[PDB]
RNA sequence: UCAACUUG
């Protein structure tokens, strides 16, 4: 029930405690077009609040060259706060340091 | 309907007198019962008082024949055992 | 999903030509040569056969809802 | 038995893993479907990074 | 070369891989303005096409599938890995950048009605409705059955003839708005028989039932999903966009006779205003039209990888010159109405145009004396609930600026929440009033004579009562 | 949902007149003809033939709105000629032209085949 | 996108 | 009241308030069969 | 809590009292319609059928309302309800007894909205007073609201998925208020800037420039067709400008018939040479500029944004000031119709042929860029040798950036000027820029010659990586390409590094738009709330609700902002 | 106030014209007698416009000065803003 | 210039610079309901109740809240019926 | 409860939310639908 | 004040194409004839479909649309047939319609291509231009399509399914001599196939006296009608429209006076 | 009621 609830609701935590829960994770997959499905699967979400209008986290940064698509970002109140991976980008799964 | 139609020309704001609250409230003796349901649906002296307002969109409140439209609702009073600061 | 009858812009019947176009492509004709042989001359008609994607075969792969 | 873990589709532990496209068609699942989403309560949910 | 760096340690596989999935479908992205590539990234997500090949099996809400998807005539090499050819979203369209009748002005688009008749940009909209027969109630059972007006005390006057014995409408039956897709009945506890619990079609769906399924859900209760299919022929409100950020509605639809025609007889499927191009600087659109003309004549799908250096506009123009057309792609057009050659030569070429999900039928709403909210006794909100449009505070400020005091009064009081209250003259607090009894009395004064009727919005009455509950007394005195 | 039926473009609904002739008060010997359920096809031919007439001072056709189906034709003739007469004569001339064209096209067909 | 004095 | 079965495509008549299980396969996903009344489709 | 309910937005105080959801309102997508007049709006039939305006039965209108009642809800020009004298409402949909259908004086029949019903048209956000204007209704057979293109400029609406709200007044009193205060023709001129709000736009402006050229000559039949769409025509064909050899009218001759009444106006075309006024041929202009209208006849000049646009002294502004609002409404509509029907003969287009320039021009652009890059290199070498001297008030880094930006900007502008020289008369980009319908000289320059320097946060592209903009460039590279200068044009295509830098600039643009919307909304609301109650009393003093005198006369001269015009005193400047 | 010493503008304000025409039209719709002979005018608002042109509307406008006094200008006395 | 001068005059009318904020606007001695519509809301109402403030009902927002006709244009004046003119003229209906 | 029709069944309506006498069309009740608006676990709490 | 006498020369006449040149005619008449080709030549096409069983992947309305677009031979019967509105009988009868019936089921493992040949008509004259074949739908094993359809007379103004022509090519003044289109650069533009100029000269010298004449046509057919019959029927139909106008105009003229 | 996702 914990795993199922956190996936279904979109709140990352427990049912009793929503104070530390992070909303926006686990959205419903968009099936309007195959392009929308693929882009929804390969999506990054910056944690900076949308309500804040400070422009530094939104601007495209030089280090996003080849890691994140420069053009593809939502236009509106979330410009630059939602990003899509480039075609060749591969996020590291992780390994032991031993 | 017999009352003449008038337009408010001045609104006077003031703190409600406790005596005025007692007189104005249709509920008498206060809300003695936390439960909202007695005799099945209505709890006299409870949170859902038939005299306080119209319920179920078909009933009529005791004070007036509101029929869910005419009645503006009527206030009730709870007599606190010991006084409490208003925030 | 399936080759459209009657090319949209002009209206020439192009729905009878899809299997012939595929066969000519198998015969190692270039796509332009196949379109020329089929009689498609205006670029509006050639657009229909050249850009068509036959998804109905992929749909036919699935087993029928009622046998 | 200590519980159930939701399974991301077409991962290694899903039933669809290592199935030929014909077999995916036999299960009425599209060969071109990317995978990577959980089916929780009947709706496909995607974990945004 | 002239020495810049002699210590390169790594090399890029290809610069076009910096772009993402949605930006990779843009042809000639480097020839566009940057905000336009950003806008096309968003519009491509909303285009219509076969979303997945197993769409017949799936029962999803709001699924649109185009009749005749086509792969782009001018395609990026990276599109192959996105499988855009396998599952395309859009149709190559003969597009003329011209001003014909003024119905393509702003961003609107004149479309060919004959082409629309021949299947151009036709789509299907499937909507699925789910209902669960819940027996969890102690004495409430939501049985699936066909409600009967005489048997059921609670019922509605919408059409119930469609429902079969199981309470589920059979597939293949047309359903108009306000019809009963699924009939469900809750047995009513006899406190001392039936409150209707059927589900009704969304207004103006006007579709035919496609599939009806009956299963048991996770909870084990009987679960029924019904999918309704509606064909959607393009109209004069639907939104069409190209791959270069040019979005617009359909201004008007002219038949093939009325559309301008080349000497060959080709009439543009879509006419877009020339005024869109210059300010937006989407030259990629123009180069795609040129490459599409060359590709349709040559028979090979054009290459539009972002950074090629082997494809230039001059080379495309020479290639087109070989095939008998003007090198820059312009063509001499004839006016459909009169037959006279248009003095300016119009730029006509095939261009991949998409159809977005936003359609006028889903976005049209009208409200007149509909249902009102419980809390505020104000009109509901939303198209589904027949809600009225909000008259915002900025709107009321505009009306104040006009000086239209009575329109402002009607819109903010009489149209929304008219109401009457009885107020004691001696004390501003409202007084109890029995209209049927014709006895009006005020508590706290023991005064019956001095009561006056006051007309106020119900929201204002609620505000004053909420102030009273906070011990504030908003004594409204007529004097 | 609000789309007009296709047959509305060319079918007169009951109680509608194909031609209504209303005189023009502004200028002498001018009439304004309104043709219902017709399009540029008929209007352009009639206007052209009217312009060919030496006694026709003004001749033009207007579709008031493309969504609606109506032609308004304004004909102004010299004195000793009537706008209605000009309209009738224009229609007769167009019919004669089309009939002669049909005969010659049939002859050309017969000559092209087996000749 | 033009210059420093223009627009971005 | 004839339900086609998803798994084995065999029609099974089910009475009201009867479990939704197809005989000969046991599958619980049934589809209602196409209605007998016919709808006129304009080719347009 | 009670305080929580009242305090926040969407609470009773603001979300349910100051603004609230209303009945008799409709919303749908807006699409263009050149044939509709300025005041008319095209309403779909379904929206018109749902919305009903109650009409009192009078002896005058009892027959018409009786026919509407007989038609019922199903037939479109029908009545949804009958309201009796007692207040009883007879819904005609459910069967009414034939006795009930009978009407007598005092009954109120709720007829369906018909052609000519005044409505209020709104598009959020409602920034200014012109965003809510009263439109007459014309029912047309599709499901989109259709408004004239000139009315788009007040609403700031384009037909790319926009939507608008339709409010139908329900009483004769409020209908009259809209008719006589808020109709579109009455609000052509804004009091904000004493300029006309609405002007000829898009195809009609571009085509009016071409129509008004000296070159345009129209034969007899084309004149017939153009005059057919002129609503105010006297029925008299103007005498052709060229009687022999073949009778040929001129574009200005026909446009003179459109001009209302007798309006006198002198304006200058956009391409007016500065030296022309001083030199000879000042009145016989060689380029056919210096629009002059005498006695409501276009003597000379090429119309453009300046003459027919939304600027003070425009032909439309002088029409509203002199002729009145009604004749000006007819003026707008007639310009649109006649010019749009001429555009079928002439036509407009945008193609790659417009973007491409002569080979010599391309070589000149390339040479300018070459010498600019060399100059930037020389500045860099001076800076490295420390020969550069700091500008007063600026650090050496700041002054180096200043000089480098100056060199790059001069090169950018010079290449743009060369590209603009290359443009022919037939070039359509030039047609749209010269007419003012859309675009700018900058856009042509970027299309043809050089995209320009990409600046983020007021500087060249910053060193996101350690001391270099992108991994491909060498550390400590302050050169032109490294810091963002995009040498290639849009037609030529951006190199990949230039593509990324261009994306950075465009992202800054998008972010600025998103931020400005919210901040400006807050400012606007605060100003309105502070000054909402201030008004001109019958003393003509400007007083607030408290009756405190803000101003003794409005504007210190007691005049309204729309009537005033710019004028020159002419006693001030001259010498004694 | 007295009929003499009227300080307000003789011209009818735009808001006064709007409200007078609307109110008179509402009266005409309720079968009030019409002073001006109608030439086949059925719409109440148009008849009200005709009456306003003839200056026969039977309404006197009471203008409230900010000091609390009022000046009663009949519609005939006011010069039409048109 | 009229629109700029009016804002400047409202800000500096009182003699102290009145910011267009909750503080400056609400401090001015307007009606309590009008203050309630702008920002502070409930707190303004509580203070007004405590001090026995009375709303003059001359403001536009206050009249809009209670559903009465605003004192704005088309509400500044009150029309009266002219009996003598009603008698005169041709009363056709 | 149509006043002119003793013992008349009033048909419900969804468009305006009112019960209407079907034989005369009189609207009895103007806007009397509005919105029209776990007991198993435990009891009243 | 009288009609010009036109002439016609037929340069090419094939089974699907007619090229002819109309001379001594006004531009308005020629363009109207071109317009009548597209929108006012009557043809028989399917307009009513009742689908009994449709197990194909394409939905029912998809099949109906594709069936409508299928051309049907209407060479001689279209003149005899009456419009459904004209016929006195309720719905459809053999005088006002032609009945087509289609029954196909795939029992073989191989995919069955439902083609226009599977459409069966009760009337021999109207056949789906078969005497490859147009593919209506492809059927997997166990999938069945059975439908019944009626075909009605109509013209392209109603729907593009009744459009007799594929492409009507209209061109006048092949070498720009009336300067109806002003080329910015005359040399770049390709010469017309009908152009009579030498290669050196791009445009003919301007002729102020000249007016549009000698209009060039190229009419291609979908097989519904013979390409010659399209032209002849268009001329006859335009003549009928003008005659109906003349009758109604005479009625109005007499009634007013 | 809350959340997210779009549309300007
Ligand atoms: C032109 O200004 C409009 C308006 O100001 C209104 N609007 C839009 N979004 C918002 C928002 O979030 N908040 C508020 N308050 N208003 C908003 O939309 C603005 C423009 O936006 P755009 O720049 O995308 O218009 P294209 O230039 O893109 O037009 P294409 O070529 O697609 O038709
Ligand atoms: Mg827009
Ligand atoms: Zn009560
Ligand atoms: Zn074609
Ligand atoms: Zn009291
Ligand atoms: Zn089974
Ligand atoms: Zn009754
Ligand atoms: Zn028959």
């Amino acid at each position: 029930d914990g795993l199922k609830y956190s996936l279904a609701t979109g709140n990352w935590g427990d049912q009793k405690k929503a104070h530390q829960a992070r909303a926006g994770v686990s959205q419903v997959l968009n099936r309007l077009t195959f392009a929308s499905t693929l882009s929804h699967l390969r999506r990054l979400n910056s944690p900076i609040g949308r309500d804040g209008k400070l422009a530094k986290p939104r601007q495209l940064h030089n280090t996003l060259w080849g890691m994140v698509c420069p053009a593809e970002t939502p236009e509106g109140h979330a410009v630059g706060l939602v990003k899509n991976l480039a075609l060749m980008a591969y996020i590291s799964v992780g390994s032991q340091p031993s | 309907s017999a009352c003449p139609l008038r337009t408010i020309k001045r609104v006077q704001f003031g703190v409600l007198s406790p005596d005025e609250l007692k007189r104005m409230s249709v509920t008498e003796g206060g809300i003695k019962y936390p439960e909202t349901t007695e005799g099945g649906r209505p709890k006299l002296g409870g949170l859902m008082d038939p005299r306080q307002g119209v319920i179920e969109r078909t009933g009529r409140c005791q004070t007036c024949a509101g029929n869910m439209t005419e009645c503006p609702g009527h206030f009730g009073h709870i007599e606190l055992a010991k006084p409490v600061f208003h925030v | 999903m399936i080759i459209p009858v009657r090319c949209f812009t002009c209206g020439k019947i192009v729905g009878n030509k899809w299997e012939a176009y595929l066969g000519l492509l198998q015969a190692e004709y270039t796509e332009g040569d196949a379109l020329d042989a089929l009689g498609l001359k205006r670029y509006c008609c050639r657009r229909m056969l050249l850009a068509h994607v036959d998804l109905i075969e992929k749909l036919l792969n699935y087993a029928p809802l009622e046998k | 038995f200590i519980g159930k873990i939701p399974i991301m589709l077409r991962s290694t532990y899903c039933l669809l893993n290592g199935l030929t496209d014909r077999d995916l068609c036999e299960l009425n699942e599209c060969p071109l479907d990317p995978g990577g989403y959980f089916i929780i309560n009947g709706s496909e949910k995607v974990l945004i990074a | 070369e002239v020495a810049y760096c002699s210590t390169y340690t790594h090399c890029e596989i290809h610069p076009s891989m910096i772009l993402g999935v949605c930006a990779s479908i843009i042809p000639f992205p480097d020839h566009n303005q940057s905000p336009r590539n950003t806008y096309q990234s968003a519009m491509g997500k909303q285009a219509m096409g076969v979303y997945i090949t197993n769409f017949h099996v799936r029962m999803d809400t709001l699924a649109h599938v185009l009749y005749y998807p086509q792969k782009p005539l001018v395609t990026t090499r990276s599109m192959e890995y996105l499988r855009f050819r396998e599952l395309p979203a859009g149709i190559n369209s003969i597009v003329a950048i011209a001003s014909y009748t003024g119905y393509n002005q702003e961003d609107s688009v004149i479309m060919n009605r004959s082409a629309v008749d021949r299947g151009f940009f036709r789509s299907v909209f499937y909507r699925s409705y789910k209902e669960q027969e819940s027996k969890k109630g102690f004495d409430q059972e939501e049985v699936f059955e066909k409600p009967t007006r005489e048997t059921c005390q609670g019922m509605r006057h919408a059409i119930y003839d469609k429902l079969d014995d199981d309470g589920l409408i059979a597939p293949g039956v047309r359903v108009s708005g306000d019809d009963v897709i699924i009939g469900k009945t809750v047995t009513l506890p006899e406190n001392e028989t039936k409150r209707d619990c059927s589900t009704f079609l969304r207004t103006s769906e006007t579709g035919i039932v496609d599939q009806v399924m009956v299963t048991l859900n996770q909870e084990g209760y009987k679960f029924c999903k019904i999918r309704v299919r509606s064909v959607r022929i393009p109209q004069i409100g639907d939104k069409f966009a190209s791959r270069h950020g040019q979005k617009g509605t359909c201004g008007i639809q002219y038949r093939q006779e009325d559309m301008p025609f080349t000497c060959e007889g080709i009439t543009p499927d879509i006419i877009i205003n020339p005024h869109a191009i210059p300010s937006r600087m989407t030259i990629g659109h123009l180069i795609e039209c040129l490459q599409g003309k060359v590709s349709a004549n040559k028979g090979e799908i054009g290459d539009a990888t972002p950074f090629n250096d082997a494809v230039n506009v001059q080379k495309i123009s020479n290639l087109l010159s070989d095939y008998g057309y003007h090198l820059r792609g312009n063509e001499v057009l004839y006016n459909g109405f009169t037959g006279r050659k248009i003095t300016s030569q119009i730029f006509i070429g095939p261009t991949y145009y998409q159809r977005l999900k936003h359609m006028v039928d889903d976005k049209i709403h009208s409200r007149a004396r509909g249902p009102i909210q419980i809390l505020n006794r104000q009109p509901m909100e939303g198209r589904s609930r027949d809600g009225g449009l909000r008259f915002g505070e900025m709107e009321r400020d505009c009306q104040i600026a006009h000086g239209a005091a009575q329109f402002l009064r009607e819109r903010l009081f009489e149209a929304s929440d008219p109401y009457q209250v009885h107020v004691c003259n001696l004390c501003g607090i409202m007084a109890i009033a029995n209209t049927r009894t014709h006895t009006y009395e005020c508590r706290g004064c023991r005064n019956k004579t001095q009561i006056s009727l006051v007309r106020m919005p119900y929201a204002c009455k609620l505000l004053f009562q909420e102030l009273m509950s906070m011990s504030i007394a908003p004594r409204m005195m007529s004097v | 949902m609000n789309a007009p039926p296709a047959f509305e473009s060319f079918l007169l609904f009951e109680g509608e007149k194909k031609i209504t002739i209303n005189k023009d008060t502004k200028v002498p010997n001018a009439c304004l003809f309104t043709i219902n359920k017709e399009d540029h096809t008929l209007g352009n031919i009639i206007k052209s033939q009217l312009l060919k007439d030496p006694q026709v001072l003004f001749a033009g056709y207007k579709v008031p709105h493309p969504l609606e189906h109506k032609i308004i034709i304004r004909v102004q003739t010299t004195p000793d000629y009537s706008p209605q007469e000009a309209f009738t004569n224009a229609i007769t001339d167009l019919i004669s032209e089309l009939s002669l064209l049909e005969e010659r096209f049939r002859v050309a067909i017969k000559d092209k085949q087996e000749g | 996108i033009w210059g420093i004095g223009c627009n971005p | 009241m004839i339900y086609i079965c998803g798994e084995c495509h065999t029609e099974n008549e089910i009475k009201s308030r009867d479990p939704i299980r197809c005989r000969e396969c046991g599958y619980r996903i049934m589809y209602k069969k196409r209605t007998k009344r016919l709808v006129v489709f304009d080719a347009r | 809590s009670l305080k929580q309910r009242l305090k926040g937005k969407e609470g009773r105080v603001r979300g349910n009292l100051m603004g609230k959801r209303v009945d008799f309102s409709a919303r749908t997508v807006i699409t263009p319609d050149p044939n509709l007049s300025i005041d008319q709006v095209g309403v779909p039939r379904s929206i018109a059928a749902n919305m009903t305006f109650a009409e009192i039965v009078t002896p005058f209108n009892i027959d018409r309302l009786q026919e509407l009642v007989r038609r019922g809800n199903s037939q479109y020009p029908g009545a949804k309800y009958i309201i009796r004298d007692n207040g009883d409402r007879i819904d005609l949909r459910f069967h009414p007894k034939p006795s009930d259908l009978h009407l007598q004086t005092g009954y109120k029949v709720e007829r369906h909205m018909c052609d000519g019903d005044i409505v209020i048209f709104n598009r959020q956000p409602t920034l200014h007073k012109m965003s809510m204007m009263g439109h007459r209704v014309r029912i047309l057979p599709w499901s989109t609201f259709r408004l004239n293109l000139s009315v788009t400029t007040p609403y700031n609406a384009d037909f790319d998925g926009d939507e608008m709200n339709l409010h139908l007044p329900q009483s004769l009193e409020t209908r009259a208020e809209i008719q006589e205060l808020a109709m579109v023709p009455r609000m052509i001129v804004t009091p904000q800037s004493n300029r006309p709000v609405m002007g000829i736009v898009q195809d009609t402006l571009t085509a009016v420039r071409k129509f008004t050229k000296r070159d345009v000559f129209l034969e007899r039949g084309e004149v017939m067709n153009l005059l057919m769409f002129l609503s105010t025509w006297d029925g008299k064909v103007p005498q052709p400008a060229i009687l022999k050899p073949r009778p040929l009218w001129t574009g200005k001759q026909i446009f003179s018939l459109i001009i209302p009444g007798h309006i006198n106006c002198i304006r200058t075309h956009s391409t007016h040479p500065d030296d022309e006024d001083s030199g000879p041929y000042k009145h016989i202009s060689p380029g056919d500029t210096k629009v002059v209208v005498e006695n409501g006849e276009l003597i000379m000049g090429i119309l453009c944004k300046k003459s027919l646009g939304t600027s003070a002294g425009s032909l439309v502004h002088i029409s509203y000031l002199e002729m009145g609002h009604d004749i000006t409404r007819l003026f707008y509509s007639n310009i649109q119709t006649v010019i749009n029907n001429w555009l079928l003969i002439e036509g407009h287009t945008i193609g790659i042929g417009d973007s491409i320039a002569d080979s010599k021009t391309y070589q000149d652009i390339q040479n300018t860029i070459k010498k600019a890059k060399q100059d930037v290199i020389e500045v860099i070498e001076k800076a490295h040798n420390n020969e550069l001297e700091p500008t007063p008030g600026n650090t050496l880094r700041q002054t180096f950036e200043n000089q480098v930006n100056r060199i790059l900007n001069d090169a950018r502008d010079k290449t743009g000027s060369s590209a603009q020289k290359s443009l022919s008369e037939y070039n359509n980009f030039k047609s749209m820029v010269v007419s003012g319908a859309k675009g700018s000289k900058i856009n042509i320059s970027q299309v043809i010659a050089v995209v320009g320097q990409q600046n983020v946060e007021g500087k060249r592209i910053p060193f996101g990586f350690k001391h270099r903009t992108l991994p491909h460039f060498i550390k400590d590279d302050y050169g032109p390409e490294s810091r963002g200068f995009v040498e290639n044009s849009y037609l030529a295509g951006l190199t990949p590094t230039e593509f990324f830098f261009h994306a950075m600039g465009g992202r800054e643009g998008l972010i600025d738009t998103a931020v400005k919307t919210a901040e400006t909304g807050y400012i606007q609301r605060r100003l309105i709330k502070s000054m909402e109650s201030v008004m001109v009393k019958y003393d003509a003093t400007v007083r607030n609700s408290i009756n405190q005198v803000v101003q003794l006369r409005y504007g210190e001269d007691g005049l309204a902002g729309e009537s005033v015009e710019f004028q020159n005193l002419a006693t001030l400047k001259p010498s004694n | 106030q007295a009929n003499q010493k009227r300080i307000t503008t003789p011209y009818m304000t735009k808001y006064e014209r709007a409200r007078v025409l609307g109110t008179r039209a509402l009266q005409i719709a309720m079968c009030a007698p019409v002073m001006v002979e109608l030439e086949g005018e059925t719409d109440p608002l148009l008849i009200a416009m005709k009456e306003l042109k003839a200056r026969k509307i039977p309404i006197i406008i009471r203008r409230y000065l900010p000091d609390g006094s009022y000046e009663d200008w009949g519609v005939d006395e006011l010069i039409i803003s048109d | 210039y009229r629109h700029l001068a009016l804002l400047c005059d409202t800000m500096t009318c009182r003699g102290h610079l009145m910011a267009i904020t909750r503080h400056g606007v609400n401090r001015q001695d307007t009606g309590p309901l009008m203050k309630c519509s702008f920002e502070e809301t409930v707190d303004v109402l509580m203070e007004a109740a405590a001090h026995g403030e009375s709303d003059p009902m001359k403001g536009v927002s206050e009249n809009i809240m209670l559903g009465q006709l605003a004192p704005a244009g088309t509400g500044c004046f009150d029309l009266l019926l002219d009996a003598e003119k009603c008698k005169y003229g041709m009363e056709i209906p | 409860t149509c006043p002119n029709h003793p013992d008349a069944i009033l048909v419900e309506d969804y468009r305006a939310g009112d019960m209407i006498c079907p034989e005369c069309g009189l609207v009895v009740g103007d806007r009397v639908i509005d919105v029209g608006s776990n007991p198993l676990l435990s009891d009243g709490d | 004040p009288y009609a010009n006498q036109p002439t016609v020369r037929i340069t090419e006449l094939t089974d699907e194409n007619v090229k002819f040149i109309i001379e001594n005619t006004d531009l308005a008449v020629a363009n109207s004839i071109r317009r009548v080709f597209i929108a006012e030549v009557p043809i028989i096409a399917i307009d009513w479909v009742q689908i009994d069983a449709n197990s194909s992947v394409l939905h029912d309305e998809f099949i109906a649309h594709r069936l409508g677009l299928i051309p049907l031979t209407s060479d001689d019967i279209v003149d005899k047939l009456q419009y459904s509105r004209d016929c006195t009988c309720e719905e459809f009868c053999p005088e006002c319609s032609v009945e087509f019936t289609l029954d196909v089921r795939c029992n073989e493992d191989q995919t069955r291509h439902v083609t226009s040949r599977d459409l069966i008509s009760n009337s021999p004259r109207v056949i789906p231009v078969t005497s490859d074949d147009i593919l209506i739908v492809k059927l997997r094993k166990g999938q069945e399509l059975r439908l019944r359809a009626y075909a009605k007379k109509g013209f392209g103004k109603e729907h593009a399914k009744w459009n007799p022509t594929a492409g009507v090519a209209f061109e006048y003044d092949p070498d720009n001599a009336l300067r109806h289109t002003v080329y910015p650069k005359p040399e770049e533009w390709p010469k017309s196939e009908y152009s009579e100029l030498d290669e050196d000269e791009s445009q003919a010298p301007y002729d102020p006296n000249g007016k549009p004449e000698r209009f060039y046509y190229n009419v291609e057919s979908c097989g519904s009608l013979r390409p010659e019959t399209i032209v002849l029927s268009a001329l006859s139909g335009l003549k009928k429209k003008l005659s109906d106008l003349q009758t109604q105009l005479s009625h109005e003229i007499q009634s007013d006076v």
